[PDB]
C-alpha cells in the first residue's frame, strides 16, 4: 500500500543487501524458503511494504539485484538465504566493468540498462500505491558507480514524484585499495545531486571504526559491515511496517530534513550496540539511547559534525518508552551545545516513536543528520582528482570509451559549486 | 505501565548476552556477531602443528 | 575451487 | 436531541479519540463490543447517551465520531483492537500516503483529494441529530493533516453549514520540545487560514501536561497514554451538562459569547483543578473554595504561558461533582479580592459558572484519584500575546533567507501566501496590545 | 553564481502543478480518475452537441 | 545528590586507588565481584556518591585510574578488588614518562589528556548533580606530577564552580627514591595552588612513624601503609554517606578551614591505631580520640607544629557518642596549649558528628588544619632546587623536552612569597 522497490547493484550493492534481507526476513518472521513461520499478528499486517506473496503462502521481496560480471550473483543465490529470491530478477552481464566509470555509464552498461528498465518497470506497476525506490551502491567500482548512475537519471525522468532514496557507499579516504577510484567518485556525484531525494554516506573506514573501537570484535569482515548498514537500512523504515504514538515514513524525514533541494547528504548511526564483555553492565533506558546516536565516534561517515553545523537532525525511536523522556532528552542536546546548529533554523530536530523492537531487544535508536561538515567528504575527493588529473594519468582508460575531457571539467566544478554552496551556510 | 515506573526495573533486568551460549542473540539482534573468533586458538596451534608435520 | 555452475548462462553450459 | 458530532484528525486526533471513547462507554454502561449488559427495565431505562451514540434497532449504539488520517497505520490498529466492534467500519478514514508534515501537501494537492469524502459521512451523521449543538474538531498544528486538511475542513463548512458552532480543541506547539523542525510555517499559515472561519479554539500543549503529570500524579516518565487521559476529562467536563443532571445548565453555545469578545480573539485556554495522586487524596479535604484556587494557579495550568503576564479578558468555570451553589460564591468572591490576579478593565462582571451533580469517573488502571468534586477552567487571557511572539520569532528566522519554502512551492501553493500571513500575524500582535491598554 | 537569492527566484517566478483530480470510495483508499468515470460532465461540453 | 569522581595517577595513584576501594567496599558491604550481601539498609541510601548502577544489582566505582605504563595496572586489573572497575576506565600510554616533570607536562602527558578528557566527562554529566572531583597522586614520578597537574589545570577550567581535593603524596626531605624528585616536585607546587581549592599532605616518612611507634609492627608493607592513607580517606566524607546530628559535607569542612585561597595546606591524623598487644589496655572513651591527635606522633604529614601556628584545627567524629564531650574535650585542650593557637580568629575549632562507626570499631577521629608549620615543608624542598640549580645539574633533561630556564626561574619566585605568605603570621 506504501511499496518500496529495491534496487541494488554492484558487488558492493549485492553483498549489502543480500544481509539486509536477512535482517528484514527475521524481523517478519520469514524462514529461508519464504513460509511465514511467526507468532505474533503485527508481523503478518505490512508485509506488502516489502515482500510480494506467491503461492501456497510463501513471500518473495522486492528486490532487483544489478551487476555487470557473472560472479557476484552465483555468490548471492547459493549464500544463506538466496532460495528466497525470484530467478529473473537477477540481472547480469556476461563481461565485467573492471574499475571504470566509462564503462558503466556508456560502453557497457548502456546495453544492460535497458533490460533491467523492463524489470523494475513490470515491479513498480505492480504496487497499490508505489512509496519510492531505494538503491545500494558503492562510488568506487564500474557497475556500483558508472551504470549506478545510469540507472538512477532513467527513473528520474520517468517516475520523478516518486521517492528515490540512496545508500552510497562513497570511496573511503585513507583505507583505499583503487587507483583510479577518484575518476569514477568525482564523475558521479553531478548524477547524485540532480536525481536523488535523499542520499546517505557511508565509509567503510567508520565501519571499521566501530568494529575495532565500539565492538571490541577480534576478526571483523564484511560480513560485520554489511550488518551495520542493514541496523540503519531498517530503521529508516521502521514506522511504515510498525505501528507507534507518533510515526515518520520516508517522505516526512525528507521534508524535514532538506530545507534547499541540493542539501541531500546525510550520516547514519546506531544507537545500541555493546560490546560482548560491556553487555551485562549496561541498562536499557532512554539517554542510554541519545548518548549513543550523538556521540560523534558512532557515525557511518569519516567525517566529524564537530568541525560543521547541523543543518538539521533526525531520530527514529524503536520500543515502548515515553514520550515525556524522548521529547526532554532532544531539547537537552539542543541546548548545551549550541554552536553546533544552524541559527535560521529554531528547532532543529524531528522525532519519531515505534512500537515494535528489533527481535530480542526492548529499546533501540537510530539517527540521520544534515551537515555543514560533508562538505569535507568532498574536498578530499577533488584534492585527489585535479592531483591525478592535470597530468592526464589514467586518462586513456576513459577517452578512448567514448568521453571528452571538457566532461571532466565540467564535473570539476559541478561538484565545486556543492563545496562552495555548502559553504555560505557555514556563513 | 507500572513497569515504565517501577522503582527497581534496573534489578529485576537481565542483560542482553548472558554467557555465548544463550537463545535470544539472533543476526537481527546485533549482540551476537559472526567474526568474533573463539575457535581462533585451536585453529591457530593446529596450524603450527600441520606446519611442522609439512 | 571455484564452482561456477550457478552463474553459467543456459546458452553455454553443460 | 443535545447531539455532538466528533470530527479527530490526524494521529494526534485519533489517539485522542481513543483516550475520550474509552472514558465514554464506561462513562454510560457500554460495553467494548456495542452492548449494554442488558437494561433490565420496561422499555428504554435511560436515554443518556444519545448525544454521543446513536441506537440501531437490536440495541447497539455507534458513536458519533469520524476518524480522519492520512497514513493507514494509525487506525490499524483501531479497526483491529478492543474496540474494533463499537465503530461502524466507514467512520473511520485513511489515506494511503501522508502529508508529511506539509501544510501544502495537506491543504491544495493531498486534503483536496479527501475532503469530499468525509463532508459526505458528516452529512450522515447530522441528518441522524433532532437537534445539533455544534461540532468538536480534535487536531494538533505541527503535522501535514493536522494542520493541512484541517484548515480546510473548517473553511468548507462554513460554506455548507453557515454559523453552526464548530469548536475546535487543539495541540499548540510546545515553546521549549518540539516534535519536528517545519512546525512555525505550519503553525503561522493554519492560525491564519481558521481566523475568520473558527468560532472557538481552545489549546493546550504537550509540554505543560507533562509538568503535571511528573509532579501533581506520581508517575515519573508519562507516556502520550496518560496525557490523552486528561484531555477526555476536560471534554466530558464540557460536555456534562447535556448527558447528566445539573443545577446551572451549560451549553456549547455559551462558551463563545462569553469568551470571545471581539472576532479575531477565540483563544482561550483550559485548566483542571484537583488532577492528583491516590497517595496524596488520603491526606487532603478537597472542598469547593480549596479546588477553585488551583485553577488559577500558574503551575496548575495546562498551557506553558503564565496568565500572570496578562489580564483576564473573562473566565468560564465548571463544577463536577458534590458541590455547593453558595460555597461556588463563596470562592469567586475570594478571588477577585487578590491583586496577583488582574481582570481587564472593560469586563467588571468576569465569570461564567456552571454545577453539574455527577461525579467525575473512575477509569480501570488510570491515573488519578476516586475524587468527589472537581473544577473545569476555560479562561482567555492577554498572556497569549507572548505566544505569537515566540511564533514570529521562529517564522522570521527561517523565511529571511527562505529554507524549507520550496517545498512548498511547487507543492501547488504559490509564494506570496509566505508573506501575507505573516503579515496577517503582524496585525494580531498589536491587536492584542490595545485590548491591554485602559480607558483612560 | 548566488544560490540563496537563485533558490527563491525560482519559486516565487513559477506556476503551481495543478492535480489531476480523483476521488476515492470504500472507505479503504481505492482511488479513481474523476473525468474517465461517467460522474463529472464532459461530453455534453462538446461541439456537435445537439447537431 | 552528591556524586564524588574519584581521580587516580600513578603507581602510587594505583596503590592508593586500590586499598581505598577495598575499604569503601567493605565500608558500604560490596563483595569481591561487586554486588552486595550487607545487613543494615543504611548501607544503601547514600551509596550513589561513588558507585554508579548497572543491571543485576552492580555498583560500579565512579573512578579513573590513569597511568602512563601498563606494569604497575595489570597489578590492578589482577588484584583482590580489580574486577570490579570497568575497564574502560583503565587509561594507560605505552611510553611513560618515568621521574620527569618535562615529559608528562608537554611531550607525552598532552597526548594522554585527550581521551581521559573523554573519560572524566562521560563520569562527570552522567552524575545528576555532582558535588566534585578527587584527586591523589605521587609528586616523585612523571606520571602522577608531570600530567597529573595538566588534568587539573584543564578540569578547572571546564568546571569553575566545582570541588577539586588532593591528597598530594610530596617526597620526605631524608629518605627519598629520586635524585631529580625536587625538580618533579618544586616545579608542581606553582601549578598547583592556582588550579587547587584544598590539599592535603601525604608523606611516607609520617607513615613510618606510625607503624613503628604506634601499631608496633615489625615488618611493614606499603599495603600496611595504605590502609593508614585509606583510614582519612574515608573520614572526609563519611557525613556525605551516612546520617548525623551535626553534619559536614566536604564544601563545609573547607569553608571553615581555608581563611584565603592560598593557605589550605593540612596534615592529617586518626585516632584509633592500637598496637594489637596494647589493643587490650584501652577504653574507646572520648578522651582517647582527641588526646592522640594534638599528640605530634599521629600526624600524616612529617612536619611540626611545635614550630608553628594552630592557625583553623577541622575535627570529624564517626561513631555514636555523647556530643557534650565532644565539646567539652575541645575547650579544655584549647585553652591548656595557650601558645599553639593564633589569636585573631577567637574559635578555631569545627566539629562534626557521625553515627556509624568505621567497621569493627565503635569510635574515632579525624583531624585537618593548616598551620606554618607547612611552610618548613617547602623550606625543605625549595633549599635543595637551590642546591642544584644553581649549576645546572640535570637540566638537558628538562630543556630538551620543549621548555625554558623562565619556567625553573619562576618556580622559586614562588617559593620566595607562597613561603612569606605563610611567614607573616609569625
Amino acid at each position: 500500500m506504501r511499496e518500496i522497490v529495491h534496487l541494488q547493484a554492484g558487488q558492493c550493492g549485492n553483498q549489502i543487501g543480500a544481509k539486509f534481507w536477512e535482517v528484514i526476513s527475521d524481523e517478519h518472521g520469514i524462514d529461508p524458503t519464504g513460509t511465514y513461520h511467526g507468532d505474533s499478528d503485527l508481523q503478518l499486517e505490512r508485509i506488502n511494504v516489502y515482500y510480494n506473496e506467491a503461492t501456497g503462502g510463501k513471500y518473495v521481496p522486492r528486490a532487483v539485484l544489478v551487476d555487470l560480471e557473472p560472479g557476484t550473483m552465483d555468490s548471492v543465490r547459493s549464500g544463506p538465504f538466496g532460495q528466497i529470491f525470484r530467478p529473473d530478477n537477477f540481472v547480469f552481464g556476461q563481461s565485467g566493468a573492471g574499475n571504470n566509470w566509462a564503462k558503466g555509464h556508456y560502453t557497457e552498461g548502456a546495453e544492460l540498462v535497458d533490460s533491467v528498465l523492463d524489470v523494475v518497470r513490470k515491479e513498480a506497476e505492480s504496487c497499490d500505491c508505489l512509496q519510492g525506490f531505494q538503491l545500494t551502491h558503492s562510488l568506487g567500482g564500474g557497475t556500483g558507480s558508472g551504470m549506478g548512475t545510469l540507472l538512477i537519471s532513467k527513473i528520474r525522468e520517468e517516475y520523478p514524484d516518486r521517492i528515490m532514496n540512496t545508500f552510497s557507499v562513497v570511496p573511503s579516504p585513507k583505507v583505499s585499495d583503487t587507483v583510479v577510484e577518484p575518476y569514477n567518485a568525482t564523475l558521479s556525484v553531478h548524477q547524485l545531486v540532480e536525481n536523488t531525494d535523499e542520499t546517505y554516506c557511508i565509509d567503510n573506514e567508520a565501519l571499521y571504526d566501530i568494529c575495532f573501537r565500539t565492538l571490541k570484535l577480534t576478526t571483523p569482515t564484511y560480513g560485520d559491515l554489511n550488518h551495520l548498514v542493514s541496523a540503519t537500512m531498517s530503521g529508516v523504515t521502521t514506522c511504515l511496517r510498525f505501528p507507534g504514538q507518533l510515526n515518520a515514513d520516508l517522505r516526512k524525514l525528507a521534508v524535514n530534513m532538506v530545507p534547499f533541494p541540493r542539501l541531500h547528504f546525510f550520516m547514519p548511526g546506531f544507537a545500541p550496540l555493546t560490546s560482548r564483555g560491556s553487555q551485562q553492565y549496561r541498562a536499557l533506558t532512554v539517554p542510554e539511547l541519545t548518548q549513543q546516536m550523538f556521540d560523534a565516534k558512532n557515525m557511518m561517515a569519516a567525517c566529524d559534525p564537530r568541525h560543521g553545523r547541523y543543518l538539521t537532525v533526525a531520530a527514529v525511536f524503536r520500543g515502548r518508552m515515553s514520550m515525556k523522556e524522548v521529547d526532554e532528552q532532544m531539547l537537552n542536546v539542543q541546548n548545551k551545545n549550541s554552536s553546533y546548529f544552524v541559527e535560521w533554523i529554531p528547532n532543529n530536530v524531528k522525532t519519531a516513536v515505534c512500537d515494535i523492537p528489533p527481535r530480542g531487544l526492548k529499546m533501540s535508536a537510530t539517527f540521520i543528520g544534515n551537515s555543514t561538515a560533508i562538505q569535507e567528504l568532498f574536498k578530499r575527493i577533488s584534492e585527489q582528482f585535479t592531483a591525478m588529473f592535470r597530468r592526464k594519468a589514467f586518462l586513456h582508460w576513459y577517452t578512448g570509451e567514448g568521453m571528452d575531457e571538457m566532461e571532466f571539467t565540467e564535473a570539476e566544478s559541478n561538484m565545486n559549486d556543492l563545496v562552495s554552496e555548502y559553504q555560505q551556510y557555514q556563513d | 505501565e507500572f513497569d515504565l515506573s517501577d522503582p527497581l526495573a534496573l534489578q529485576k533486568e537481565l542483560p542482553a548476552r548472558i554467557s555465548d551460549n544463550d537463545m535470544r542473540n539472533t543476526i537481527s539482534g546485533m549482540q551476537k556477531f559472526m567474526g568474533e573468533d573463539l575457535n581462533f586458538q585451536e585453529r591457530r596451534r593446529f596450524q603450527k602443528e600441520q606446519s611442522r608435520e609439512w | 575451487r571455484k564452482n561456477c555452475s550457478f552463474s553459467t548462462p543456459v546458452p553455454l553450459s553443460l | 436531541m443535545r447531539e455532538c458530532i466528533s470530527i479527530h484528525v490526524g494521529q494526534a486526533g485519533v489517539q485522542i479519540g481513543n483516550a475520550c471513547w474509552e472514558l465514554y462507554c464506561l462513562e454510560h454502561g457500554i460495553q467494548p463490543d456495542g452492548q449494554m449488559p442488558s437494561d433490565k427495565t420496561i422499555g428504554g431505562g435511560d436515554d443518556s447517551f444519545n448525544t454521543f451514540f446513536s441506537e440501531t434497532g437490536a440495541g447497539k449504539h455507534v458513536p458519533r465520531a469520524v476518524f480522519v488520517d492520512l497514513e493507514p497505520t494509525v487506525i490499524d490498529e483501531v479497526r483491529t483492537g478492543t474496540y474494533r466492534q463499537l465503530f461502524h467500519p466507514e467512520q473511520l478514514i485513511t489515506g494511503k500516503e501522508d502529508a508529511a508534515n506539509n501544510y501544502a501537501r495537506g491543504h491544495y494537492t493531498i486534503g483536496k483529494e479527501i475532503i469530499d469524502l468525509v463532508l459526505d459521512r458528516i452529512r450522515k451523521l447530522a441528518d441522524q441529530c433532532t437537534g445539533l449543538q455544534g461540532f468538536l474538531v480534535f487536531h494538533s498544528f505541527g503535522g501535514g493533516t493536522g494542520s493541512g486538511f484541517t484548515s480546510l475542513l473548517m473553511e468548507r463548512l462554513s460554506v455548507d453549514y453557515g454559523k453552526k458552532s464548530k469548536l475546535e480543541f487543539s495541540i499548540y506547539p510546545a515553546p521549549q520540545v518540539s516534535t519536528a523542525v517545519v512546525e512555525p510555517y505550519n503553525s503561522i499559515l493554519t492560525t491564519h487560514t481558521t481566523l475568520e472561519h473558527s468560532d472557538c479554539a481552545f489549546m493546550v500543549d504537550n509540554e505543560a501536561i507533562y509538568d503535571i503529570c511528573r509532579r501533581n500524579l506520581d508517575i515519573e516518565r508519562p507516556t502520550y497514554t496518560n496525557l490523552n487521559r486528561l484531555i477526555g476529562q476536560i471534554v466530558s467536563s464540557i460536555t456534562a451538562s447535556l448527558r447528566f443532571d445539573g443545577a446551572l445548565n451549560v451549553d456549547l453555545t455559551e462558551f463563545q459569547t462569553n469568551l470571545v469578545p471581539y472576532p479575531r480573539i477565540h483563544f482561550p485556554l483550559a485548566t483542571y483543578a484537583p488532577v492528583i495522586s491516590a497517595e496524596k487524596a488520603y491526606h487532603e479535604q478537597l472542598s469547593v473554595a480549596e479546588i477553585t484556587n488551583a485553577c488559577f494557579e500558574p503551575a496548575n495550568q495546562m498551557v506553558k504561558c503564565d496568565p500572570r503576564h496578562g489580564k483576564y479578558m473573562a473566565c468560564c468555570l465548571l463544577y463536577r461533582g458534590d458541590v455547593v451553589p453558595k460555597d461556588v460564591n463563596a470562592a469567586i468572591a475570594t478571588i477577585k479580592t487578590k491583586r496577583t490576579i488582574q481582570f481587564v478593565d472593560w469586563c467588571p462582571t468576569g465569570f461564567k459558572v456552571g454545577i453539574n451533580y455527577q461525579p467525575p469517573t473512575v477509569v480501570p488502571g488510570g491515573d488519578l484519584a476516586k475524587v468527589q468534586r472537581a473544577v473545569c477552567m476555560l479562561s482567555n487571557t492577554t498572556a497569549i500575546a507572548e505566544a505569537w511572539a515566540r511564533l514570529d520569532h521562529k517564522f522570521d528566522l527561517m523565511y529571511a533567507k527562505r529554507a524549507f519554502v520550496h517545498w512548498y512551492v511547487g507543492e501547488g501553493m504559490e509564494e506570496g501566501e509566505f508573506s501575507e500571513a505573516r503579515e496577517d500575524m503582524a496585525a494580531l500582535e498589536k491587536d492584542y496590545e490595545e485590548v491591554g491598554v485602559d480607558s483612560v | 553564481k548566488n544560490f540563496i537569492n537563485t533558490n527563491a527566484a525560482d519559486v516565487i517566478m513559477g506556476v503551481a502543478k495543478k492535480p489531476k483530480p480523483i476521488y476515492v470510495d470504500k472507505r479503504t483508499g481505492d482511488k479513481h480518475d474523476l473525468e474517465t468515470s461517467g460522474l463529472f460532465p464532459k461530453y455534453i461540453n462538446k461541439k456537435d452537441y445537439g447537431i
